[PDB]
């Protein structure tokens, strides 16, 4: 009788055990039917699927594939015994989290549930009630600013650009260079080269002037035929996106005005709390140098005399999990629960509290 | 107010470092 937790993003599923620090199941959110890891494989007789797109729930029934694997293939625990905590986007739509609640308790039988936003989350695993969240994966981008657990809704800043984004750009860039990528193995090959070389320059335009006079900044990957793939400029360019959509062809602004645009929306008397608590979540804000760039960019754009404070824990790649393992093990959260009674006498609807 | 209580729980509750290591 342990809660479980399970965050599904556009990319990938985290699951695991409330109270664990870490998810115990972590595999592509795709199905092909085969789900996850083993449709990945068999990717050449079957059409592969992402049934949540940009953070949204949109197929519904490979959806349902995805929890019936991530309970009994990965996790090999009972729904049924098990309250089970889910995450979900800022600004989901009511009809979906309806829709979640009533695959919950009718196809898995769960005897509790709840649904939390993956942001509020990530605030709590820093140990935060309040401040701003900067939460970016494979498919989407959100800037949530957050008042003692509550999203504030005027404020929130939705990119379509993330991981996923990426991975295609430096694709693109790579083969530029002379490299050809273009198969899909040639893909999970591009998106691996970029979460171990690429990083996010302090100074875009000098660390261009650096790489092009000299080689230091030049890294290599070696692939398995031999053929050693070597990059400069292009371990920078790829993460600079995220300041600089247009490099895409995306007219928004980069994550570090959408962070500022976002403290804007909200009340002059919160933004002072915002600015001093900026926590990064996500796979996307992984890059080494990230922090320090939004700092930088964050000073340029707020008051001269803002305190200023970027906060990237080494564990973000999972800190919406681990945000839920932190509350659904709480003992002031065991009333908070969506029980199965409530369910069966009120209906879906009962999630809106 | 539970709220209350569970905006003091998440402050005091120490992180990711009361959590079980795997
Ligand atoms: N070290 C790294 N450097 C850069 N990117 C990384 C790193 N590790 C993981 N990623 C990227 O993070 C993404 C997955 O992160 P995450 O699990 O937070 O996203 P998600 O929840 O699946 O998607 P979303 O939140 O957008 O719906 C992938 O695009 C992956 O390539
Ligand atoms: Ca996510
Ligand atoms: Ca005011």
């Amino acid at each position: 009788t342990t809660a479980l937790v399970c965050d599904n993003g556009s990319g990938l599923v985290k699951a695991g055990f409330a109270g664990d620090d870490a998810p115990r199941a972590v595999f592509p959110s795709i199905v092909g039917s085969y789900v996850g890891d083993e449709a990945q494989s068999k990717r050449g007789i079957l059409t592969l699927k992402y049934p949540i797109e940009h953070g949204i729930i949109t197929n519904w029934d490979d959806m349902e594939k995805i929890w019936h694997h991530t309970f009994y293939n990965e996790l090999r625990v009972a729904p049924e015994e098990h309250p089970t905590l889910l995450t979900e986007a800022p600004l989901n739509p009511k009809a979906n989290r309806e829709k979640m609640t009533q695959i919950m308790f009718e196809t898995f039988n769960v005897p509790a549930m709840y649904v939390a936003i993956q942001a509020v989350l990530s605030l709590y695993a820093s140990g935060r009630t309040t401040g701003i969240v900067l939460d970016s994966g494979d498919g989407v981008t959100h800037n949530v600013p957050i008042y003692e657990g509550y999203a504030l809704p005027h404020a929130i800043m939705r990119l379509d650009l993330a991981g996923r984004d990426l991975t295609d750009y430096l694709m693109k860039i790579l083969t530029e260079r002379g490299y050809s990528f273009v198969t899909t193995a040639e893909r999970e090959i591009v998106r691996d080269i970029k979460e171990k070389l690429c990083y996010v320059a302090l100074d875009f335009e000098n660390e261009m002037a650096t790489a092009a006079s000299s080689s230091s900044l030049e890294k290599s990957y070696e692939l398995p035929d031999g053929q050693v793939i070597t990059i400069g400029n292009e371990r920078f360019r790829c993460p600079e996106t995220l300041f600089q959509p247009s490099f895409i062809g995306m007219e928004s602004a980069g994550i570090h005005e959408t962070t500022y645009n976002s403290i804007m929306k909200c009340d002059i008397d919160i933004r002072k709390d915002l600015y001093a608590n900026n926590v990064m979540s996500g796979g996307t804000t992984m890059y080494p140098g990230i922090a320090d760039r939004m700092q930088k960019e964050i000073t340029a754009l707020a008051p001269s005399t803002m305190k200023i404070k970027i906060i990237a824990p080494p564990e973000r790649k999972y800190s919406v999990w681990i945000g839920g393992s932190i509350l659904a093990s709480l003992s002031t959260f065991q009333q908070m629960w969506i029980t199965k009674q409530e369910y069966d006498e009120a209906g879906p609807s009962i999630v809106h509290r | 107010s539970l709220h209350s209580a569970l905006m003091e729980a998440i402050h005091s509750s120490g992180g990711r470092e009361k959590l079980r290591k795997v």
